[PDB]
């Protein structure tokens, strides 16, 4: 599946909370285009 | 020495490692040049003769320096006269006549010298920027279809100049692999057109006669005269419009364009009094301490021009009274009848001088405006000569500091530090001198360049097998087999220290 | 002690030893010494400037020599570009010394004719080597503190 | 002092992580690992 784990590439994104069981969990989730599409406008990236 | 210093302090941290591979692969190229340096007639002569002026190189430099100090200083006896020997300017010597010719055969050398600056950089220099430039075309088409999946910039130079050259039939001449044209043509290959890759690539008859090359190797035909035909002309241009953009090969033409003009009014050859400042190794680092902060020198003196604008505005609409240029009476030469004529009065006797229009502008105690001349002084004085003239002080000496740090970094992360791995000098301070050890023994720049000379000249069935791992991976870009975080002592220490 | 035995021949050698109080001092030695450290950088700097004013003699001579003068006794006497070398001693004597520039020492060029040559021939000279040049003098002190 | 405040910047974050606060040494055991923790795991963006 080096075709559907390489197109979906840069539309999962992984967090690293911590919580309830006082331990370290992942997290996977789903960004849209627009989402990202967005963010990479000069304007923000000044602001960050 | 320089590879060392320009990698520790700009981007690498990561991508240091494939620079170091490309510092290997042309050191590479540079020692096989020195090797090659240490009608038969016009051959073996043409030879002897470039190799003489390539090793002579820097000798020949300061011999120019020399021989121009001195005709600079048989000028400073130059004299003007109404009477001959219009004006006249004859040579004023030292009683003896042994000055009007010296200077005269002090020239035409000044002129033959300068001519094997140029042939002699033409051979000593040039072949490497050109291997520079060659290696680049072949890595940004193998792996990123610079010129098969997209455009280069769209807006530089650097990247459509060279879609001149691909074309020809002899695109590798100097980058070792005289093959970056077939094993493009099949990565790539099916995904895009592959017949019409086969002539956008040059090498026609690619689909036809593919493996043509399969009963022998024909001889080629000796020959002279007719030989001169032989030339890839459309090649020729593109690297004959590379060299002209390099930095080197413009400060050596107007070398040689100065002299010449110099055989004109011998006053011209002054220019090279001024190359100092580009030798003498200390005085490159003062002015580089100057040039470094140079966008902020020249926009301050921008501030300027402004600042004193807004003065000149002021001045004209209400001032006008108290500039004066004679004693003579009728009121002649008032500064300040025109604009523009007002704005040049304010640089030349203006921002000159070490107290302000205020010392040449007639005086105010007679009233009427007295107490609107003294506050339009004060205020000129300290946003003009107190406050700007301290930034350009300031711009040059805060410089310095910055490029005397900038060389304390250095000096004390390459001695704190290893080069390959990345541990600290603690650590390896276990035992009696042990980071002495680690990079003499064990890890050591050197050790792994002259590796990648022995697998080069040794044949491919005998390489050993921990070998022919580091030479598969050297041809595919792989490089992971640098430890990058761990050490022999590391990993077995406690097997046995 | 041949400063002495010779001070016993004009009694005013003895003036030399009131130059060693910057010789013991502890303090006086260290100031002196930041001073002398950089020190090779000092006196190649100095040079850079006797080549600066050589490339504004050159300039002077082949061009705007009518502008200097010496008197108003008529007969144009002690014009002092008449020969170089005698013009590159008014360069540093009256020249790099003041504090604007010949320009101050050379007649005024009001009435056209290679005016707007002398006005940027003028503030080139003030930014290139009093604004720069004794401010470089000035940086290698006050860094060699640091 | 203004051009030392923008030389702490662009070495305290390039030799630290901005959520945990970790250096870039203990994650330098392995094959660039810095530029990994702030590209997959931590790394601002996922986080908004
Ligand atoms: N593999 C390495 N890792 C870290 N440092 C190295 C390595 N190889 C050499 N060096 C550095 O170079 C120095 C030893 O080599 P060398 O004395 O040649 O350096 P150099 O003084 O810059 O060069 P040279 O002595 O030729 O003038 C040490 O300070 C060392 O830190
Ligand atoms: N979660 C993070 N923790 C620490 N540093 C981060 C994190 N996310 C980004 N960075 C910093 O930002 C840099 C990588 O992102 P990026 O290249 O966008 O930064 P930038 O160069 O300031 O922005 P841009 O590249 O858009 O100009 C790294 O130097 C990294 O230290
Ligand atoms: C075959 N080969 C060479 O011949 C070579 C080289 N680097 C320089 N040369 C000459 N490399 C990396 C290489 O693979
Ligand atoms: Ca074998
Ligand atoms: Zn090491
Ligand atoms: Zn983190």
């Amino acid at each position: 599946a080096e075709s559907i784990l390489e197109y979906f590439r840069p539309y999962l994104g992984r967090i690293e909370i911590m919580g309830a069981s006082r331990r370290i969990e992942r997290i996977y989730f789903e960004i849209s285009e627009t989402n990202r599409a967005q963010w990479e406008m000069p304007q923000v990236k000044e602001s960050k | 020495r320089q590879f060392i210093f320009d990698v520790v302090n700009e981007g690498g941290e990561a991508e240091k490692m494939e620079l170091f591979v490309s510092f290997c692969e042309d050191t590479i190229f540079e020692m096989q040049i020195a090797a090659q340096i240490s009608w038969g007639e016009l051959e073996v002569q043409r030879v002897k003769f470039l190799n003489y002026l390539s090793r002579n190189f820097y000798t020949l430099k300061y011999l120019a320096l020399f021989l121009a100090f001195a005709i600079n200083f048989i000028l400073l006896f130059y004299k003007v006269s109404d009477s001959p020997p219009n004006m006249v300017y004859y040579f004023l010597e030292e009683s003896t006549g042994y000055m009007e010719p010296a200077l005269w055969c002090l020239s035409l050398l000044h002129t033959l010298v300068a001519f094997l600056m140029i042939i002699g950089y033409n051979c000593l220099k040039v072949p490497l920027v050109i291997f520079k430039r060659e290696k680049e075309l072949a890595r940004k088409l193998e792996f990123d279809g610079l010129y098969i999946t997209e455009q280069p910039g769209d807006d530089d130079v650097k990247g459509q100049w060279d879609r001149l050259v691909l074309n020809t039939p002899s695109f590798p001449s100097n980058y070792w692999d005289k093959f970056v044209k077939r094993k493009v043509l099949d990565k790539h290959g099916d995904i895009f057109g592959r017949e019409r890759i086969a002539e956008l690539l040059g090498m026609d008859l690619a689909s036809l006669e593919i493996t043509a090359h399969n009963e022998r190797k024909p001889d080629p035909p000796p020959g002279l005269l007719t030989w001169l035909m032989s030339i890839d002309v459309k090649y020729q241009i593109w690297k004959f419009g590379v060299i002209f953009t390099d930095n080197s090969f413009l400060y050596s033409g107007w070398y040689m364009v100065m002299s010449l003009l110099g055989h004109y009014n011998n006053f011209f050859f002054a220019a090279h009094l001024l190359d100092i400042a580009m030798e003498v190794k200390t005085l490159r680092t003062i002015l580089s301490s100057v040039t470094h902060n140079g966008k902020q020198l020249v926009m301050t003196v921008g501030l300027l021009a402004v600042v004193v604008y807004l003065y000149t505005v002021v001045a004209f609409n209400f001032f006008r009274k108290f500039y004066n240029k004679s004693e003579d009476e009728d009121e002649p030469d008032m500064k300040c009848d025109d604009m523009m004529t007002c704005y040049l009065f304010h640089m030349y006797v203006g921002v000159r001088a070490g107290g302000g229009i205020g010392d040449e502008i007639e005086d105010p105690a007679g009233d009427e405006y007295e107490l609107y001349r003294v506050v339009f002084d004060i205020t000129f004085f300290f946003f003009v000569i107190v406050i700007l003239l301290a930034i350009i002080q300031g711009l040059i000496i805060d410089a310095f500091g910055e490029l005397r740090d900038q060389q304390e970094q250095v000096k004390e992360d390459m001695e704190t530090k290893c080069f390959i791995c990345g541990i600290g000098s603690d650590y390896f301070d276990t035992t009696p001198h042990g980071f002495e050890t680690h990079t003499l023994e064990e890890h050591n720049l050197a050790n792994y360049m002259f590796f990648l000379m022995y697998l080069i000249n040794k044949d491919e069935t005998e390489h050993t097998g921990q070998e022919s791992y580091v030479w598969k991976m050297y041809q595919e870009r792989c490089w992971d087999f640098f430890p990058a975080g761990d050490c022999f002592r590391k990993q077995y220490e406690d097997q046995l220290s």
